[PDB]
Protein backbone atom coordinates (compact mmCIF):
# COMPACT_ATOMS: atom_id res chain seq x y z
CA UNK A 1 0.00 0.00 0.00
CA UNK A 2 2.55 2.36 0.43
CA UNK A 3 4.47 1.55 -2.90
CA UNK A 4 0.93 2.24 -4.58
CA UNK A 5 0.32 4.97 -2.41
CA UNK A 6 3.94 6.79 -3.64
CA UNK A 7 2.67 5.95 -7.16
CA UNK A 8 -0.77 7.76 -6.99
CA UNK A 9 0.94 10.41 -4.88
CA UNK A 10 3.02 10.89 -8.12
CA UNK A 11 0.05 10.90 -10.49
CA UNK A 12 -1.90 13.21 -8.31
CA UNK A 13 1.31 15.68 -8.31
CA UNK A 14 1.61 15.09 -12.31
CA UNK A 15 -2.90 15.51 -12.74
CA UNK A 16 -2.13 18.68 -10.55
CA UNK A 17 0.47 20.33 -12.40
CA UNK A 18 -1.59 19.84 -15.76
CA UNK A 19 -4.44 21.28 -14.56
CA UNK A 20 -2.99 24.56 -12.97
CA UNK A 21 -0.75 24.22 -16.36
CA UNK A 22 -4.04 24.37 -18.20
CA UNK A 23 -5.89 27.01 -16.10
CA UNK A 24 -3.20 29.60 -16.02
CA UNK A 25 -3.10 29.93 -12.05
CA UNK A 26 -2.86 28.31 -9.30
CA UNK A 27 -6.27 27.25 -7.54
CA UNK A 28 -5.28 26.67 -4.76
CA UNK A 29 -5.93 30.03 -3.27
CA UNK A 30 -9.50 29.75 -4.41
CA UNK A 31 -9.87 25.88 -2.96
CA UNK A 32 -8.61 27.25 0.45
CA UNK A 33 -11.10 29.94 0.35
CA UNK A 34 -13.70 27.34 -0.59
CA UNK A 35 -13.10 24.84 2.18
CA UNK A 36 -16.37 25.96 4.21
CA UNK A 37 -17.09 21.73 4.41
CA UNK A 38 -15.35 18.58 4.05
CA UNK A 39 -17.14 16.44 0.84
CA UNK A 40 -15.13 13.56 2.19
CA UNK A 41 -15.12 11.72 5.37
CA UNK A 42 -14.10 8.33 6.82
CA UNK A 43 -16.33 6.60 9.71
CA UNK A 44 -14.73 3.82 12.11
CA UNK A 45 -15.16 0.78 11.78
CA UNK A 46 -14.67 -1.96 14.62
CA UNK A 47 -13.71 -4.99 12.45
CA UNK A 48 -13.03 -8.44 14.31
CA UNK A 49 -9.37 -9.32 12.70
CA UNK A 50 -8.09 -12.60 14.33
CA UNK A 51 -9.26 -12.16 17.99
CA UNK B 1 -11.91 -64.34 41.33
CA UNK B 2 -12.01 -67.58 42.70
CA UNK B 3 -15.60 -68.57 40.96
CA UNK B 4 -13.67 -66.82 37.35
CA UNK B 5 -10.90 -69.35 38.39
CA UNK B 6 -13.06 -72.15 38.24
CA UNK B 7 -15.42 -71.34 35.46
CA UNK B 8 -12.29 -70.31 32.96
CA UNK B 9 -9.27 -72.49 33.70
CA UNK B 10 -11.64 -75.83 34.63
CA UNK B 11 -14.83 -75.02 32.37
CA UNK B 12 -12.58 -73.40 29.04
CA UNK B 13 -14.87 -70.53 29.17
CA UNK B 14 -14.07 -67.00 29.10
CA UNK B 15 -15.43 -64.48 32.49
CA UNK B 16 -14.69 -60.93 32.27
CA UNK B 17 -15.13 -60.34 36.00
CA UNK B 18 -16.23 -56.69 37.10
CA UNK B 19 -15.43 -56.08 40.26
CA UNK B 20 -17.58 -53.29 41.56
CA UNK B 21 -16.43 -50.54 44.30
CA UNK B 22 -12.82 -51.06 44.31
CA UNK B 23 -12.24 -48.13 46.64
CA UNK B 24 -14.68 -50.10 48.88
CA UNK B 25 -12.92 -53.08 49.00
CA UNK B 26 -9.87 -50.66 49.92
CA UNK B 27 -12.15 -49.22 52.91
CA UNK B 28 -12.50 -52.94 54.22
CA UNK B 29 -9.19 -53.75 54.07
CA UNK B 30 -8.10 -50.57 55.87
CA UNK B 31 -10.81 -51.66 58.49
CA UNK B 32 -9.61 -55.08 58.62
CA UNK B 33 -5.48 -54.24 58.84
CA UNK B 34 -6.31 -51.65 61.97
CA UNK B 35 -8.33 -54.31 63.77
CA UNK B 36 -5.17 -56.33 63.97
CA UNK B 37 -2.96 -52.95 65.52
CA UNK B 38 -1.38 -52.18 62.25
CA UNK B 39 -0.19 -48.70 61.81
CA UNK B 40 -1.47 -47.15 58.58
CA UNK B 41 0.19 -46.34 55.54
CA UNK B 42 0.19 -42.82 53.71
CA UNK B 43 -3.07 -42.32 53.35
CA UNK B 44 -4.46 -44.40 56.30
CA UNK B 45 -4.63 -47.33 54.27
CA UNK B 46 -2.71 -50.57 54.87
CA UNK B 47 0.72 -50.59 53.46
CA UNK B 48 0.18 -53.90 51.88
CA UNK B 49 -2.69 -52.77 50.00
CA UNK B 50 -0.58 -53.02 46.85
CA UNK B 51 0.03 -56.74 47.75
CA UNK B 52 -3.90 -57.62 48.04
CA UNK B 53 -4.77 -55.57 45.07
CA UNK B 54 -2.35 -57.55 43.11
CA UNK B 55 -3.32 -60.77 44.56
CA UNK B 56 -7.22 -59.70 43.59
CA UNK B 57 -6.19 -58.05 40.08
CA UNK B 58 -3.15 -60.87 38.82
CA UNK B 59 -5.88 -63.21 39.87
CA UNK B 60 -6.84 -62.73 35.77
CA UNK B 61 -5.42 -63.47 32.55
CA UNK B 62 -5.10 -66.21 30.30
CA UNK B 63 -3.38 -69.33 30.32
CA UNK B 64 -1.33 -71.96 28.27
CA UNK B 65 -3.12 -75.39 29.02
CA UNK B 66 -6.64 -73.81 28.85
CA UNK B 67 -9.02 -72.43 26.40
CA UNK B 68 -10.42 -69.79 28.84
CA UNK B 69 -10.04 -66.93 29.25
CA UNK B 70 -10.63 -64.12 33.07
CA UNK B 71 -10.62 -60.40 31.83
CA UNK B 72 -10.98 -57.93 34.37
CA UNK B 73 -12.58 -54.47 34.97
CA UNK B 74 -12.43 -53.64 38.46
CA UNK B 75 -14.33 -50.27 38.59
CA UNK B 76 -12.74 -48.05 40.98
CA UNK B 77 -13.99 -45.11 43.03
CA UNK B 78 -11.19 -42.24 43.06
CA UNK B 79 -11.83 -40.10 46.02
CA UNK B 80 -12.06 -36.19 45.44
CA UNK B 81 -11.63 -37.54 42.13
CA UNK B 82 -7.75 -37.54 42.78
CA UNK B 83 -5.74 -39.94 40.56
CA UNK B 84 -2.83 -39.54 43.34
CA UNK B 85 -4.82 -41.00 45.81
CA UNK B 86 -3.87 -44.65 46.84
CA UNK B 87 -6.39 -46.88 45.45
CA UNK B 88 -6.41 -45.84 41.91
CA UNK B 89 -2.17 -45.47 41.93
CA UNK B 90 -2.14 -49.00 42.88
CA UNK B 91 -4.44 -50.15 40.89
CA UNK B 92 -3.17 -48.30 37.42
CA UNK B 93 0.25 -50.05 38.56
CA UNK B 94 -0.42 -53.21 38.77
CA UNK B 95 -3.42 -53.29 36.31
CA UNK B 96 -3.08 -52.78 32.17
CA UNK B 97 -4.84 -49.57 30.59
CA UNK B 98 -7.53 -47.41 32.12
CA UNK B 99 -11.03 -46.46 31.39
CA UNK B 100 -11.89 -42.85 33.28
CA UNK B 101 -15.73 -41.31 33.64
CA UNK B 102 -15.57 -37.91 33.29
CA UNK B 103 -18.08 -35.62 35.55
CA UNK B 104 -17.59 -32.78 33.32
CA UNK B 105 -19.44 -35.03 30.09
CA UNK B 106 -21.81 -36.44 33.01
CA UNK B 107 -23.06 -32.90 33.36
CA UNK B 108 -23.04 -31.92 29.58
CA UNK B 109 -24.74 -35.04 28.50
CA UNK B 110 -25.86 -38.81 29.06
CA UNK B 111 -24.33 -42.16 29.31
CA UNK B 112 -22.01 -43.12 29.32
CA UNK B 113 -19.39 -40.16 30.92
CA UNK B 114 -16.08 -41.85 29.38
CA UNK B 115 -13.61 -39.08 28.05
CA UNK B 116 -11.35 -40.81 25.98
CA UNK B 117 -8.50 -38.80 26.03
CA UNK B 118 -7.11 -40.08 29.92
CA UNK B 119 -8.64 -43.15 29.35
CA UNK B 120 -6.27 -46.00 27.16
CA UNK B 121 -5.80 -49.50 27.00
CA UNK B 122 -2.42 -51.11 27.32
CA UNK B 123 -2.87 -54.31 25.09
CA UNK B 124 -5.12 -52.34 22.41
CA UNK B 125 -2.90 -53.43 19.72
CA UNK B 126 -3.63 -57.20 20.68
CA UNK B 127 -7.40 -56.56 20.50
CA UNK B 128 -7.49 -54.56 17.78
CA UNK B 129 -5.91 -56.62 14.81
CA UNK B 130 -6.72 -57.83 11.67
CA UNK B 131 -8.37 -61.57 11.48
CA UNK B 132 -10.03 -60.27 14.86
CA UNK B 133 -12.92 -57.36 14.25
CA UNK B 134 -11.62 -55.48 11.37
CA UNK B 135 -8.26 -54.59 9.77
CA UNK B 136 -9.34 -50.67 10.39
CA UNK B 137 -10.00 -50.91 13.93
CA UNK B 138 -6.63 -49.51 15.14
CA UNK B 139 -6.53 -46.60 12.38
CA UNK B 140 -10.39 -45.71 13.20
CA UNK B 141 -9.40 -45.67 16.78
CA UNK B 142 -6.38 -43.72 16.67
CA UNK B 143 -7.61 -40.86 14.07
CA UNK B 144 -10.66 -40.80 16.36
CA UNK B 145 -8.14 -39.83 18.93
CA UNK B 146 -5.98 -37.52 17.54
CA UNK B 147 -9.51 -35.40 16.06
CA UNK B 148 -11.39 -35.47 19.95
CA UNK B 149 -7.93 -33.72 20.93
CA UNK B 150 -7.62 -31.40 18.40
CA UNK B 151 -11.49 -30.67 18.84
CA UNK B 152 -11.08 -29.70 22.45
CA UNK B 153 -8.41 -27.99 21.28
CA UNK B 154 -10.55 -26.03 18.99
CA UNK B 155 -13.21 -25.40 21.25
CA UNK B 156 -11.17 -24.16 24.18
CA UNK B 157 -8.96 -21.60 21.39
CA UNK B 158 -12.94 -20.55 19.73
CA UNK B 159 -13.36 -18.22 22.86
CA UNK B 160 -10.24 -16.94 22.66
CA UNK B 161 -9.25 -15.69 18.88
CA UNK B 162 -13.02 -15.96 17.68
CA UNK B 163 -15.20 -18.56 15.82
CA UNK B 164 -14.21 -16.73 12.28
CA UNK B 165 -10.68 -16.62 13.02
CA UNK B 166 -10.03 -21.05 13.15
CA UNK B 167 -8.72 -22.65 10.42
CA UNK B 168 -10.33 -25.20 8.24
CA UNK B 169 -9.18 -28.10 10.27
CA UNK B 170 -10.34 -26.33 13.32
CA UNK B 171 -13.94 -25.88 12.19
CA UNK B 172 -14.46 -29.24 10.98
CA UNK B 173 -12.52 -30.45 14.03
CA UNK B 174 -15.37 -28.64 16.05
CA UNK B 175 -17.90 -30.28 14.10
CA UNK B 176 -16.57 -33.73 14.80
CA UNK B 177 -16.42 -32.85 18.44
CA UNK B 178 -19.86 -32.07 18.53
CA UNK B 179 -20.73 -34.86 16.71
CA UNK B 180 -18.48 -37.49 18.83
CA UNK B 181 -19.38 -36.11 22.04
CA UNK B 182 -22.94 -36.16 21.09
CA UNK B 183 -23.90 -39.10 19.02
CA UNK B 184 -20.79 -41.29 18.93
CA UNK B 185 -19.59 -41.45 22.76
CA UNK B 186 -23.42 -40.75 23.86
CA UNK B 187 -24.81 -44.25 24.09
CA UNK B 188 -28.36 -45.49 25.20
CA UNK B 189 -27.98 -47.77 28.73
CA UNK B 190 -30.32 -50.34 26.88
CA UNK B 191 -28.87 -50.26 23.06
CA UNK B 192 -26.25 -52.79 22.42
CA UNK B 193 -23.56 -51.33 19.35
CA UNK B 194 -21.40 -54.10 18.26
CA UNK B 195 -18.17 -53.37 17.27
CA UNK B 196 -18.30 -53.26 13.79
CA UNK B 197 -21.33 -51.13 14.00
CA UNK B 198 -19.25 -48.89 16.48
CA UNK B 199 -16.32 -48.88 13.41
CA UNK B 200 -19.59 -47.68 11.12
CA UNK B 201 -20.50 -44.64 12.78
CA UNK B 202 -17.06 -44.16 13.39
CA UNK B 203 -16.20 -43.84 10.06
CA UNK B 204 -19.27 -41.69 9.44
CA UNK B 205 -18.21 -39.12 11.60
CA UNK B 206 -14.57 -39.42 9.78
CA UNK B 207 -15.93 -38.62 7.00
CA UNK B 208 -17.08 -35.08 7.34
CA UNK B 209 -12.53 -34.33 6.59
CA UNK B 210 -11.59 -34.51 3.32
CA UNK B 211 -9.53 -37.40 2.59
CA UNK B 212 -6.71 -35.41 3.07
CA UNK B 213 -6.61 -34.08 6.64
CA UNK B 214 -7.05 -38.08 7.98
CA UNK B 215 -3.53 -38.26 8.57
CA UNK B 216 -3.70 -41.23 11.33
CA UNK B 217 -5.12 -43.61 8.85
CA UNK B 218 -2.75 -45.87 6.27
CA UNK B 219 -3.50 -44.81 2.68
CA UNK B 220 -4.87 -48.36 2.08
CA UNK B 221 -7.57 -48.39 5.05
CA UNK B 222 -8.63 -44.57 4.22
CA UNK B 223 -8.70 -45.67 0.30
CA UNK B 224 -10.92 -49.03 0.98
CA UNK B 225 -12.91 -47.34 3.82
CA UNK B 226 -13.38 -43.65 3.49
Amino acid sequence: AKQKMGRVMQTAAFSLAEVSYATGENIGYQVQESVSTARFKVRARQENVSG
Amino acid sequence: LTTAEYLAYQTERHVLTILTDMSSYADALREVSAAREEVPGRRGYPGYMYTDLSTIYERAGRVEGRNGSITQIPILTMPNDDITHPIPDLTGYITEGQIFVDRQLHNKGIYPPINVLPSLSRLMKSAIGEGMTRKDHGDVSNQLYAKYAIGKDAAAMKAVVGEEALSIEDKLSLEFLEKFEKTFITQGAYEDRTVFESLDQAWSLLRIYPKEMLNRISPKILDEFY
